[PDB]
């Protein structure tokens, strides 16, 4: 099958990428770092670490995969691509596999070192089923803005203006759609019902992410988690049908 | 028939960029596609490797569609210019290609050294040079005896020792009975490899055919040199009375164009009087041929 | 309802002093005359379940050792175990045991009683609404309450216009109120300690009074409660652990999640070397109430240390000297006792989530960790709060874990 | 002079440049909007040390936005090998990079601070202008400086660097570095030793820092609360004038330029 | 002479890239540096330019020091690929390189009219083809009369009519007194335009001067092709006898390969005998020298 057989690449491309090796490590070392200042100074710092992780998780995607189609247009590699016995489903969802096994290989040099840092200064039946929710969903959330990186780069045609909207789509996701529900609630009050905005927080995969990090809320878990997997899928779907439109 | 491609007239939305081409590439020869920098030669190969969508026509390539993965198994394919992935080396990526094509793993290295990068393998992409992707970019097409080709100017960057490599590596493929498609504008060499040139202007295929074909139909001069001749002044006669213009750059050097339909007579002039030190009876090349269908369209 | 002088009073001394023998007895009682009677431990006193089971009209009585039981339930005829009346001025109770459903000691219009050392144990099945009173005082000028344990009563020791009085080394456990005060003007009480109580303090419309060296240990959302108290003084008080709960009538505080100090229109007091100690709030300061001097306490522990709905700006330091907080991230360069930096103990963003609790969900995305961190860097969008120039490097109430 | 003929172009290279026309008239959009804010609040003290950390998050990004491509851009591009082959020296072909990308950075500020400016005399009535010119003026000149160290840094690190995606991530480090997170190593040596790791060492640790440096030059009279300055309230304890910040900012510059001609001799 | 290139031995570090090349280039001639990929022929015009540092060895351009800035005012230099600055026009980037040569503005316009991007000036470089950039890279070289052109490649993605006309704008240049060196490896054809081939091999220079010279030392084989013989198989004997190879490859197309010593006498073999419908005589080319001398290297 050539959904592996392109996943090989990205994963020999992206262990050989000095971009993502260096945040990687800043990945972990900050997952320590808060894990040192939650226990010499959890749920109380597995919430700080789902801030983190909110912050990188999406910047880590968005740095592996802005440049993953347009790049591979500009690279003219993408048109050969094509001619090879490949379709375009196949290509996507190809380096969709690669780069997902990716991050989802740095939440376990992330996590997987910050569970050390934990077990090695302090309960341990309750931290690898607290740390399971969390690499889990960690790396869900880095799917998603993995499938929204894919997106970005099926619009465009530039690698210069894909890093315009993967910054775009960052800032948007991350810290601007919870600041203008912030400001739905100061600035507006005789048109904002604040019951109807537990709702409205399933429209961000980001607070969604923070959503099944702050359990351990009208809508159970287990929609959450088909939330957040549905954030994938319409954004895969969505980019398949962007990739085929090219 | 290996390609058919009829009537096809491909439009970048309105600009209809390509138009009425009926081409016709034969199991075992090898086309050369020649024009201007916007004539539709890089265009015209995304019609037969079915990328591109034929607008108002139908490409039949090997009796199948163009957009089939059952033919792209035997189509390699070499763009105009891929910087592939410069943190991959070299011999990694053209593994990655041969995972891709179903082409065997074994065949990877002797590729390598049949195109002659086997010393630069194992190098990143980034080291190298624009003829040493080249070579790399011809190794991928090469990947599990593909019957047909389909180059965009092979041998940019590339040395004439190589070159000359190239064609005869093109040529070992003629035997095997793949069909090649050259996209090129190295034009003076690469005659003595194909079999029909399809020279076309900008939208319209202009002529196509053997150069015997070309020579025969468009009436060109042929071009003969009498280097170290005896005499030049009275031998500027020599060919006027023939109707030949016998224009000399420097003391004893002729460079007449005359008819190519009275060869021996007006040789048996030549050998007969005046000494032959050193003689180019040229024939009209291709660029030549170039030079006359390209202007004839305008 | 007999007399006193109706039981068989063995006496010891002839200074109108007697002595009570071992052996129960039944009823209410009566002093209508200045005896200074004691009591054998075995002198159960016990009343069949209605009246004022020992009521006192005569001045001067040294009520000591008795063990009074069961008297009634009716507060509104003020069933108590002692009722004393306004012409029983200078009366001491002294180490006594009480166990019934009516108030303990209610004295009025008396002056300098002593109620000293008694073990008032309230109820165990009513609903902390009709319990009765620990300690009920109603206006009374020079009363002494010295080193009581009140328990399972109602609203604790009531306190009511009572002017000069002092409240000295009482222990008051498991009660709705700790301690209530009404128009006590001028007051004091010191090194009381009350456990597990639906509020530890309520110092309600009463003036000039002196708080001092009490704890509060475990009670329930509101740790030591001032309404409308002026030129007051709260110096030494070690509030602890006020969980968040109900008092169940509601009548004159709220619920509260667990405000540890809770100012509601006191305008001047000093409020000085405290301890405010893991609670859910550390000190809430109403809007009404501004401009009194809070400097060297120590607010440790607690989720959210000072809650101030308001714009206007609130220095928290007389003399250069502020208060300790746990949660300043501060130096000290210039090694004195103060801090370098000021601290403001809340953000803009910890007032949203005052007037809006929807934002709690929110309270974790990273663009409230950029709101926290914008109004660090841009401070023209810091609102006005309750900042406090040299806060305290260390712990100043070292003494007041003990 | 072949030092403007080379300035004239990334002069006209700059400002088509869709990044930083955008974040320049972000920096121009927020020291207007800082300014509206710190009118209808009113103290003057907290809209001095808003808009100097306003220009210390923007004119270093600037700066950096502008030329972390300026050798590595052109060796990558073909055009440096080029460049040396016409009559230019190593030297000209930076300073004359620098005026370029200089004349920008003194541009971004004079829009930026003009427009915060007509934002002050336009709205707070009876202001003082006297004091508005001079503060205002302070920020001009020593915003630029900022911009110009960031520069001159800029040009170090793609000087040393031979791809233009590494550049971008020493670029992005050095930002990180300087703005945030030297502000962040100094704010834990101080918390987490309470102070008394060194009681007089600790002030000098600020002129390692131009972004500090720019923020103790605007606060220098307007201290007011300590706590709108954070670890800046070391800033009272330099026993040195605000004459010597100024040059201190100036050596931050020449060191960091002569460093970058000392690197693109080698090139 | 114009440029006086001797005893350099260039070195990347410990390896030496370049070993003793003794190149003069005289004042008005086109020299041809031809190699390998990597026989250092693009570092080899990093010493006429001066940046690169002559390691053991002086570099005398014009009679003066290669990194002066009196003499980079008229020395125009293409390199290989540069895409110039892809936010900037057409127009205007020429503009820069003139102000940078202080050559006037006058003369930019009809420069770009000189090369033929009148069409396309004043738009993105990013939209530019690679035969259109250049274009643009030729252009900036010819700024205010330059005396020594270095051209790397100029004729990359190139069409062959503008290739034609490129060599012709070569010559004119000539003709003003400006030497040329060509960086090429497009062979067939260049070879009417320069005066001496300086082919090298990896390390040293191998041979230079006119192409006269390199035929007169490098004995090569005239290629004569009698396509259209009468008769082959007994065309085989008549150059065996006088020492020639006669291999044909088709049923009655002779491609003899001679001594070209003995051109008369087989000619009118040729001639008398066996009808001449279309011959080729060929001299030996510039690939063909290029092909002997660096297997002579090795
Ligand atoms: N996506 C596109 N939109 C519009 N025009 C295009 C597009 N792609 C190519 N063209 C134009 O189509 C024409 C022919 O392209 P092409 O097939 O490359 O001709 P070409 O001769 O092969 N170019 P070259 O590589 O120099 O030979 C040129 O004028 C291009 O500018
Ligand atoms: N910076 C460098 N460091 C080390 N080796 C280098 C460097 N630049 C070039 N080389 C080597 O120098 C050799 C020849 O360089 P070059 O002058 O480009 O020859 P070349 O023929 O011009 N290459 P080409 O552009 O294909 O013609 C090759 O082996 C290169 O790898
Ligand atoms: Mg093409
Ligand atoms: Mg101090
Ligand atoms: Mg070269």
């Amino acid at each position: 099958n050539q959904v592996w057989n392109i996943a090989r690449k990205e994963l020999s491309d992206g262990l050989r990428n000095r971009w993502l090796l260096a945040i990687s490590l800043l990945f972990a070392v900050l997952a320590v770092g808060i894990a040192w200042l939650g226990a010499a100074a959890i749920p109380a710092t597995i919430a700080s670490l789902a801030s983190l992780a909110t912050f990188l998780m999406p910047l880590i995607a968005l740095l592996l995969a802005y440049d993953a189609i347009v790049g591979e247009d500009e690279g003219g590699t993408l048109m050969l691509l094509l001619t090879y016995p490949l379709g375009r489903g196949q290509i996507l969802l190809g380096k969709f596999v690669g780069h997902g096994l990716i991050l989802a290989l740095a939440v376990l040099i992330g996590f997987g070192c910050a569970a050390l840092a934990i077990a090695l200064l302090v309960e341990l039946g309750m931290l690898f089923w607290a740390f399971g929710r969390f690499m889990i969903s960690s790396t869900l959330l880095g799917w998603v803005f993995l499938a929204f990186a894919y997106v970005l780069s099926g619009k465009v045609n530039e690698k210069s203006s894909a890093a315009g909207l993967a910054l775009g789509v960052w800032f948007l996701f991350v810290l601007v759609f919870d600041l203008v529900l912030l400001a739905l609630l100061v600035l507006s009050e005789g048109k904002f019902n604040p019951e109807l905005l537990p709702w409205l927080l399933l429209l961000n995969p980001t607070d969604i992410y923070r959503l099944i990090n702050l359990s351990g809320l009208p809508v159970p878990a287990a929609v959450l988690w088909l939330c957040l997997l549905a954030w994938i899928g319409v954004s895969l779907l969505l980019a398949y049908a962007i990739f085929r439109r090219r | 028939n290996a390609v058919e491609i009829q009537g096809v007239s491909q439009r970048y939305g309105s600009m209809t960029v390509l138009h009425d081409l009926n081409l016709n590439l034969g199991e075992g020869e090898v086309l050369g596609l020649f024009g201007h920098n916007g004539a539709g030669k890089t265009t015209s190969m995304k019609l037969i490797l079915g990328l591109l969508s034929p607008s108002e026509g139908q490409v039949k390539v090997l009796g199948r569609a163009p957009n089939d993965p059952q033919v792209r198994r035997q189509l390699g394919y070499l763009p105009e210019n891929v910087t592939f992935y410069p943190q991959l080396s070299g011999r990694e990526t053209l593994r990655h290609f041969a995972r891709l094509k179903g082409a065997a793993l074994t065949q990877v290295d002797e590729l390598l050294e049949q195109v002659g990068l086997a010393h630069a393998a194992d190098r990143r992409v980034k080291t190298y040079s624009k003829g040493m992707r080249q070579r790399l970019g011809l190794a991928q097409a090469l990947l599990g005896e593909p019957r047909l080709l389909l180059l965009d100017e092979p041998t940019v960057g590339l040395d004439p020792i190589a070159t000359q490599d190239l064609y005869l590596l093109i040529d070992r493929l003629r035997q095997r009975g793949t069909s090649i498609i050259l996209c090129s504008h190295v034009l003076p060499g690469v005659e003595a490899h194909i079999n029909r040139a399809a020279i076309l202007a900008k939208g319209c295929l202009q002529a196509v055919g053997s150069l015997s074909q070309l020579r025969a139909e468009a009436g060109l001069p042929v071009r003969i040199r009498a280097s170290g001749i005896s005499e030049r002044d009275s031998w500027l006669q020599r060919w006027t009375d023939a109707g030949h213009s016998a224009r000399g750059l420097s003391e004893s050097s002729i460079e007449v164009v005359a008819v190519n339909g009275h060869k021996l007579v007006l040789l048996r002039q030549l050998l007969g009087e005046g000494e032959p030190e050193d003689i180019e009876i040229h024939q009209p090349s291709l660029e030549d041929l170039y030079r006359y269908y390209m202007e004839r369209a305008g | 309802a007999p007399q006193s002088i109706t039981t068989l009073p063995l006496q010891p001394d002839g200074e109108n002093r007697w002595r009570l023998p071992a052996g129960e007895y039944q009823g209410q009682f009566t002093i209508e005359q200045p005896m200074q009677l004691r009591c054998e431990p075995g002198a159960v006193i016990q009343s069949q379940g209605q009246g004022s089971s020992l009521l006192i009209s005569a001045p001067d009585v040294l009520v000591e050792g008795c063990t009074l039981y069961e008297w009634g339930s009716d507060l509104t005829a003020m069933d108590s175990a002692v009722f004393i009346l306004p012409a029983a001025e200078r009366a001491q109770i002294s180490n006594n045991r009480m166990r019934g459903p009516g108030f303990g000691v209610f004295v009025d219009g008396t002056r300098d009683v002593q109620v000293i050392g008694n073990e008032i144990d309230g109820d165990a099945g009513v609903r902390s609404q009709d319990r009765g009173n620990g300690i009920h005082l109603f206006a009374v000028s020079g009363a002494r309450v010295l080193h009581n344990h009140v328990r399972n009563a109602r609203d604790g020791i009531y306190i009511d216009t009572s002017n000069g009085n002092h409240l000295e080394g009482n222990v008051i456990e498991d009660v709705r109120y700790g301690v209530h005060y009404m128009f006590a003007n001028e007051n004091s009480l010191i090194d009381n300690v009350t456990r597990r109580t639906r509020t530890g303090y309520a110092l309600m419309q009463s003036r000039k009074l002196t708080v001092t060296g009490n704890r509060s240990e475990q009670d329930q959302n509101y740790g030591i409660l001032m309404n409308y108290i002026t030129y007051s003084t709260i110096t030494g008080n070690f509030v602890s652990d006020v969980q968040r709960g109900d008092t169940g009538g509601d009548s004159m505080i709220s619920g509260g999640e667990g405000k540890a100090l809770f100012i509601y229109n006191s305008l001047f007091n000093t409020i000085e070397n405290n301890h405010f100690e893991k609670s859910s709030l550390g000190i809430h300061l109403t809007a009404g109430s501004e401009d009194n001097r809070i400097s060297g306490n120590a607010f440790v522990g607690n989720q959210q240390q000072v809650k101030y709905v308001a714009s206007r700006t609130q220095e928290w330091s007389v003399d250069g000297r502020g208060n300790y907080w746990s949660d300043y991230l501060g130096w000290d360069r210039n090694n004195d006792g103060l801090g370098d930096i000021a601290y403001e103990p809340n953000d803009n963003v910890d007032r949203l989530l005052w007037l809006y609790p929807q934002v709690r969900l929110l309270m974790n995305s990273p663009s409230i960790e950029v709101l926290r961190w914008v109004q660090r860097a841009f401070p023209v969008i810091k609102s006005p709060g309750v900042q406090d120039s040299h806060p305290l490097m260390k712990l100043p109430t070292e003494k007041l874990l003990t």
